RNA sequence: AAGCUUGAGUCUCGUAGAGGGGGGUAGAAUUCCAGGUGUAGCGGUGAAAUGCGUAGAGAUCUGGAGGAAUACCGGUGGCGAAGGCGGCCCCCUGGACGAAGACUGACGCUCAGGUGCGAAAGCGUGGGGAGCAAACAGGAUUAGAUACCCUGGUAGUCCACGCCGUAAACGAUGUCGACUUGGAGGUUGUGCCCUUGAGGCGUGGCUUCCGGAGCUAACGCGUUAAGUCGACCGCCUGGGGAGUACGGCCGCAAGGUUAAAACUCAAAUGAAUUGACGGGGGCCCGCACAAGCGGUGGAGCAUGUGGUUUAAUUCGAUGCAAC
C-alpha cells in the first residue's frame, strides 16, 4: 500500500541527490507542500512547483554545491509505525545546530528551531542534513 | 533412415550418406540418454549447464 | 528467417502438405525453431498441426512404419 | 460531515499459455500370450559368473493382449499463490496479461490465531499392474561387501475417493507498495507514422544474463536488489545436547507440530586468501613407463647392518637421503 507519501517523498528526494537529479516529480499534497516550502526557506532546494488537478504533481530543483549534493542525509524520526511526539524544551537539535529537523508545529509545520523559538512542540517529522 | 542405393552410385559413397542421415537424426545421441533413466531434476541440471556453456 | 511472419497468416493449418514436409525431416521427426528461424507460437502452431496429421495419417510418425 | 482518481476494482475487444479438473482417443517402444521362419548360443561386464537357451532361446516376421509414460517440437520456452504441470482432441472452468475506452469511489496492505492448497515417499479400502524398482534372492566384487556392478525380482510406482502434511517446498532472498545511471538480449502483446517490403517510430506489460550507483564480511545482488524508504508480519540470540525429551494438539500408523532443561564445550560457524592436497582439469618434463641391455633377489664367497648371543660384541648412521 501507498502508506506514507511524506517518507516516499523523502525517499525521491534522496535518489535525486543520489543519481544527480536536476528535478524531481512526484505526487503531491498540502502538507507535502508545506514541507517544501519550509526546505526552500532553509536553503536545501532551488525551487518547488506544484503542477496538476485531478492528478496534482510536486516537481523539485535540487542544488549540487561544488560537485557534491546538499542534502546529505534526510531520514523520517516519526513514522507510520511509530509516530515520535516532541515537547518544547524536548525538541532535538540536528548535527549541533548545522542541520535541521522538521516538524509538525500546531502553528503551522516548520523547522524545529522556528518550533523553540515560537514556544511550540509537537510531531518531529523528518531529520534534514 | 531408411535408405536406398541409386544407380550410377558407389557403395561407399551410399555408406557416407546413411551415416549423415544416422547423425542429422540424432538417434544414437537419442539412445544414450535413453540408455539408462534420468532423474527430470537432472536432465534439468544438465539443461541448465548447457546454457550456461552457451553463454561465453 | 521466418516465412510465416512474411506471409502474415492468421492460422497454420494441417491441410497444406506441401508447407509443413518442408519443417519436418525424411525420418519423421521435427526440425526445431532455432535452425528454421521460426517465432515461438508459430512454431507451435506447426508442432501441433504436424501432430494432427500424424493422428489422421497424413504425414508419418516413423518412416519405417 | 461531505468529496476526488492515480491506489484497488468491474465492464468492451482481444492475447497466448504443460493453468487446473473430467471425459475420450494416437503413435512408438517394452513386456507377455499365440503362431511361422530359423540354429547355437543369447544375455551381461572392466573381465567374468548367476541367468536364459537344443524343450529351439536370443534372433527375428505376423497376429494380437495389455499397462504405463508421452520421443521428435522443446528453447535460462510458457503458465501457475506455491507444490507443480509437456501426445492429441472435446466438455467444465480458474486465473493472468494487455489495448483503447466506460464506471465504482479507498473498496487498500499484512496477517496472530483460523482456513484451504501442498513434490515425494508412506498409509487406508477398492481397483490396475507393462516397464521400472526399494525390500528380497542368486552371482560376482571383495580382507569382508548387508553395498557400488550384473541377472532376476515383491511393496511401491498407475487410477478411484480419503488420510498424511513433511522436502535443499531453495531465488537457501516473507508479503505488499514506492523510488534509483544501464546494456545485451530473449519472450509476450499492442498503437501510430506513407507497412512505399520482412519491416520503421517509438512505446507498454513479462521473464534471462553481464554489470554502473549503491550495498555488503566479501562473494556477490544488482529497475524482478541483497540499493535507496515505508508498511506489515514471521523468526533468530554460541555450538552440542536437540528441532530431541516430556507434555499437549493433530495423525489409522508412520510420525508431524509446538518446544525445553540439566549437563557440556570454547569455540560454532561465513566469506574470502596463501598454501598444500585431489583416485579433478589442462599443460610440459625425467632412463618415469614403454621399447630394449644386464643384474639383484636363488648359490657360494666379501662386506655392512640388524636380530640373537657374549664378560665385552665402542659408538653413531635408520625409507629414498642408513646398511
Ligand atoms: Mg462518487
Ligand atoms: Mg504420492
Ligand atoms: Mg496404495
Ligand atoms: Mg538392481
Ligand atoms: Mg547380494
Ligand atoms: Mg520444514
Ligand atoms: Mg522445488
Ligand atoms: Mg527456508
Ligand atoms: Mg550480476
Ligand atoms: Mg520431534
Ligand atoms: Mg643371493
Amino acid at each position: 500500500s501507498m502508506q506514507d507519501p511524506i517518507a516516499d517523498m523523502l525517499t525521491r528526494i534522496r535518489n535525486g541527490q543520489a543519481a544527480n537529479k536536476a528535478a524531481v516529480t512526484m505526487p503531491s499534497s498540502k502538507l507535502k507542500v508545506a514541507i517544501a516550502n519550509v526546505l526552500k526557506e532553509e536553503g536545501f532546494i532551488e525551487d518547488f512547483k506544484v503542477e496538476g488537478d485531478t492528478k496534482p504533481e510536486l516537481e523539485l530543483t535540487l542544488k549540487y554545491f561544488q560537485g557534491k549534493a546538499v542534502v546529505e542525509s534526510i531520514q523520517r524520526v516519526s513514522r507510520p509505525g511509530l509516530r515520535i511526539y516532541k515537547r518544547k524544551d524536548e525538541l532535538p537539535k540536528v548535527m549541533a545546530g548545522l542541520g535541521i529537523a522538521v516538524v509538525s508545529t500546531s502553528k503551522g509545520v516548520m523547522t524545529d528551531r522556528a518550533a523553540r523559538q515560537a514556544g511550540l512542540g509537537g510531531e518531529i517529522i523528518c531529520y534534514v542534513a | 533412415p531408411v535408405i536406398k542405393v541409386r544407380e550410377n552410385e558407389p557403395f561407399d559413397v551410399a555408406l557416407r550418406r546413411f551415416k549423415r542421415s544416422c547423425e542429422k537424426a540424432g538417434v544414437l545421441a537419442e539412445v544414450r540418454r535413453r540408455e539408462f533413466y534420468e532423474k527430470p531434476t537432472t536432465e534439468r541440471k544438465r539443461a541448465k549447464a548447457s546454457a550456461v556453456k552457451r553463454h561465453a | 528467417f521466418c516465412r510465416f511472419t512474411e506471409e502474415g497468416v492468421q492460422e497454420i493449418d494441417y491441410k497444406d502438405i506441401a508447407t509443413l514436409k518442408n519443417y519436418i525431416t525424411e525420418s519423421g521427426k521435427i526440425v526445431p525453431s532455432r535452425i528454421t528461424g521460426t517465432r515461438a507460437k508459430y512454431q507451435r502452431q506447426l508442432a501441433r498441426a504436424i501432430k494432427r496429421a500424424r493422428y489422421l495419417s497424413l504425414l508419418p510418425y516413423t518412416d519405417r512404419h
